[PDB]
C-alpha cells in the first residue's frame, strides 16, 4: 500500500524531470523569422528606397 | 527604416550585395549558414573596398618600379576647361 504510493510520487517527479529537460531544450531550438520578427511582412528582403531607383539593383 | 535608401532617395550603392546577401539568409536557418560567407563577403568589401585597395597596391607595387612604366592605352587629365576642347 506505500510501495505504490511512492511509486505515484517518483512517477510524478521523473514527469517533472521530462518536462524540465524538454523546456530546456526548448528554448534553445532555434526560431522562424515569421515567429522571431514580425509575423506580417515575413520576408527579410528589404526593396527599401523606392523612387530613384535603378533597374538591374535588385540580385 | 531607412535600410536601403539613398541620398536621392533611390537604392545606396550597396543595396543589391546586400539584398543577394538577405536572399541568402531568408531561405536558409542557422545550423546552415556557413554557405551564405560569400555573399557576406561580396558586401562587406562592397562596403569598405578592402580587396579592391589590396590589389591595387599590388599592382602600384609593380609599376612603380619598372623604368618602361606604361606601354598602353594611355589614359589624360584635362583641365574643367576643356573636356569637349578638340
Amino acid at each position: 500500500d506505500i510501495l505504490n504510493e511512492e511509486a505515484k510520487i517518483v512517477q510524478a517527479l521523473n514527469n517533472q524531470r521530462e518536462l524540465t529537460i524538454k523546456m530546456h531544450e526548448l528554448k534553445r531550438e532555434e526560431k522562424d523569422y515569421a515567429h522571431s520578427y514580425s509575423p506580417l511582412f515575413s520576408d527579410p528582403v528589404p526593396q527599401g528606397g523606392s523612387i530613384g531607383k535603378a533597374p538591374g539593383s535588385s540580385r | 527604416t531607412a535600410a536601403g535608401i539613398s541620398l536621392t532617395g533611390g537604392r545606396n550603392r550597396c543595396f543589391s550585395e546586400w539584398q543577394s546577401f538577405m536572399h541568402c539568409t531568408a531561405k536558409t536557418d542557422a545550423k546552415s549558414r556557413a554557405q551564405c560567407l560569400p555573399n557576406f563577403e561580396d558586401y562587406m568589401e562592397c562596403l569598405h573596398h578592402t580587396k579592391e585597395k589590396a590589389r591595387l597596391r599590388e599592382i602600384e607595387s609593380v609599376l612603380k618600379q619598372k623604368k618602361e612604366g606604361l606601354e598602353a592605352p594611355p589614359v589624360k587629365v584635362i583641365p574643367v576647361k576643356a573636356i569637349g576642347l578638340v
